[PDB]
């Protein structure tokens, strides 16, 4: 129980932190990753003069405040806002002490060795856990999903992702990051929004456009003869209730916004698309693994949630694939936490113990030590 | 598949109505709380215009 | 089999939270209307304490 | 100034300053803000039990019937009088539309009135419909109007001078003789 | 000759119309973008009962009419008051029968694919203009200039716009809008006089606060320590004569008012301002082109002709982009008309014959024919 309970599993996101105890079926904390610094001297009624806001303080009050977001396309850029965020996780959104609970943490794909040498620098020299660990984030879904080779789609709200997997190790050299996720695809519906002949002036209009991409927003297959349906105008149509009555209407740009994913020049990206980049990921892996591969496609992050997502990425690549060969897109529920679950699950397991980083370990090794 | 998505959406649909069934029984009981605080200024009101008429 | 099970549960809470939903909205709106119905009554009410406390 | 002409135009005459001073406890006493302004003129014509006569400082006892409510009209409509500017309800409006969205839907629901010409009756109803009717219908909209309001000013001031808290907000010789009037001007 | 002399050229703002003959080296008609509807039934001495107003008609008897603008921010906004202010243009301003005359009109940046296929259907079914074409306004602007490949600023009275263009194709995904212009910089500068202890009270004081924004209206550089110069008081001051004697004096808000430009905030804007924005569509482009685009800032509107305007422009970007690149405002002295330049030059041309379009492309291809 000593740690059985103990652990926390954080999970560290350009949108969102997704935090909790190795244990629980679901993050205990979700909160933006931001962090205000007051553009003004003065204060709230009641409290004393802040000199810093972290996370929906910091969204709630923004027009009083200069955001700054840490992690850019999934790397932390800055540490001092960094430790601010982790500052606040603990102390307040989980109301631990960090010092008497072993504490796993994930990293991007290709996360430079230096960095994951320096959370681990703040995290025991700084908050003094007992013990830490970093685990690689497309890992932790897979693995969530009960398996140990696949070939994960990660794409939440900063950076997209393949990172193929075997027998637990991510492969380096076939991982392809595509700099176009969830945050690109709010302001795309924004603009198709208002061409269709709208305004989302006020701070209560911009928002919610991002709540109408993730209630009402489709991936049709066959988004060919989609945009021909709606020409005919069938009952495709889709009207939202904004905060007050005015009722706006989406038909059609539902599905035009994820078809951005696959197309990416309709946003002006010359990069390839998330299909073809799965498959790219896997013609650039060992031969013999393929087979292994493409029977084993997961998917995580809020992002990849979008319905008919599997479907259409399905028979995107069943038609790119020699078909000698057994295609199969896994796509579960629980998906925008896929991250946090495996880590939960891992974090909580009877093996683990003996790869927990210690003080021991770590004043004894230096950073290195956890780098592996 | 097909699976998958129906029964993901299902759980869905319950979270929802679970959220939805708890916010209706806040606002009905907020409600009976307001509907009755007034009786009492309504009432206290067709006696607070009548002395000053009177007076 | 368990198909047809997961879906016919489904829209039968997909049919519930619909009609719990409706009844959260009227209830939420029969209350915006109790509660400004007031700020009326009570507040005619300070007016109709004062002038008699001054008549 | 307004009542004053559409009452000696009702046929009469404040011809010395006893008439004179007199119209604004005409205004004070007997106004009205009346909600469907429309028909409250063809409620006028009808000619119901809706006139009121004032005895002046002598007998002569003057009658109002309609421009009762002719005159606080003039706050909705400023083309009564010349002006070519908006009026107040929309002018409520217009302010938030000004402001950010995201608070939008906090100033519909506390608009606070103030000030001794707000005092006129069903100027808070009449508003109440007024900026219902031009907020987009998801809004709520809720007009305050406290009994008090000709001193609310004065009241925000006594409460909040007699606070326990706004010791440490008073400008004091010492900040002034040593910061200039600078200091106080925040 | 037959069209030589014969192709119109008119460019539709939010505050005014530029329009003449292709060939002639500026507007022949300039005037503002008003239709006035009258609040009363009644006559001018000598003249009949007038259902509408438009121009200057509307704005010298504004007072017994309910004004209104067919174009917000560039965009038509109204349809019927729009074929209005054409109608005026061709019959009264320019006097000539449209029927005859090729006809090259301008559109907004991101103009709706809608509204280019209705001033289409406008031009040919309503107005029966042999040919016609809608050049982009930015377009118009660059290549008056003489170039091919630059980013336009472009500055009016309802919209500011910045549209990279690169060898004649404006870029779509790099344009930027900024909903703040010489309109809102009049009512701005109106404040600041009233605020100096003034009052624009008539109807005639109100008119001429714009003729002191135009007149002595400055964009220093170093806003910083102009201020400071204010302070010390120098012969900085400025004073005007107002209709009659009532000699007003505006010394320092004489520059504060552009100020508004770089800084949206004088005037509760939480958008970014002109140069930065000059830059963000800049590094939103293609890596290979921006040393292009930074040597050919070309600057066009009425808004942009406060002068200082490019200096402080010309600091503006060189101190954000990298030191190893040429930075280059251009701003020539007929800007206010640089749009309309471009389409006399264009349309004069000896090889945009084979552009028009045709009643006979039209009559057989649909509104689509135009719209490209």
């Amino acid at each position: 129980d000593e740690d059985e309970t103990t652990a926390l599993v954080c999970d560290n996101g350009s949108g969102l932190v997704k935090a909790g105890f190795a244990g629980d079926d679901a993050p205990r904390a979700v909160f933006p990753s931001i962090v205000g610094r007051p553009r003004h001297q003065g204060v709230m009624v009641g409290m004393g003069q802040k000199d810093s806001y972290v996370g929906d303080e910091a969204q709630s009050k923004r027009g009083i405040l200069t955001l700054k977001y840490p992690i850019e396309h999934g790397i932390i850029t800055n540490w001092d806002d960094m430790e601010k965020i982790w500052h606040h996780t603990f102390y307040n959104e989980l109301r631990v002490a960090p010092e008497e609970h072993p504490t796993l943490l994930t990293e991007a794909p290709l996360n430079p060795k230096a960095n994951r040498e320096k959370m681990t620098q703040i995290m025991f020299e700084t908050f003094n856990v007992p013990a830490m660990y970093v685990a690689i984030q497309a890992v932790l879904s897979l693995y969530a999903s009960g398996r140990t080779t696949g070939i994960v789609l990660d794409s939440g709200d900063g950076v997209t992702h393949n990172v193929p997997i075997y027998e637990g190790y991510a492969l380096p050299h076939a991982i392809m990051r595509l700099d176009l996720a969830g945050r690109d695809l709010t302001d795309y519906l924004m603009k198709i929004l208002t061409e269709r002949g709208y305004s989302f002036v006020t701070t209560a209009e911009r928002e919610i456009v991002r709540d109408i991409k993730e209630k009402l927003c489709y991936v049709a297959l066959d988004f060919e003869n989609e945009m021909a349906t709606a020409a005919s105008s069938s009952s495709l149509e889709k009207s939202y209730e904004l905060p007050d009555g005015q009722v706006i209407t989406i038909g059609n740009e539902r599905f035009r916004c994820p078809e951005t994913l696959f197309q990416p020049s309709f946003i002006g990206m010359e990069s390839a698309g998330i299909h073809e980049t799965t498959y790219n990921s896997i013609m650039k892996c060992d031969i013999d693994i393929r087979k292994d591969l493409y029977a084993n496609n997961v998917m995580s992050g809020g992002t990849t949630m979008y319905p008919g997502i599997a479907d259409r990425m399905q028979k995107e690549i069943t038609a790119l694939a020699p078909s000698t060969m057994k295609i199969k897109i896994i796509a579960p529920p629980e998906r925008k936490y896929s991250v946090w679950i495996g880590g939960s699950i891992l974090a909580s397991l009877s093996t683990f113990q003996q790869m927990w980083i210690t003080k021991q370990e770590y004043d004894e090794a230096g950073p290195s030590i956890v780098h592996r | 598949d097909k699976l998958k998505e129906a029964e993901t959406r299902a759980e869905f649909a319950e979270r929802s109505v679970t959220k939805l069934e708890k916010s209706i029984d806040d606002l009905e009981d907020e409600l009976y709380a307001q509907k009755l605080k007034y009786k009492a200024i309504s009432e206290e009101l067709d006696h607070a215009l009548n002395d000053m008429t009177s007076i």
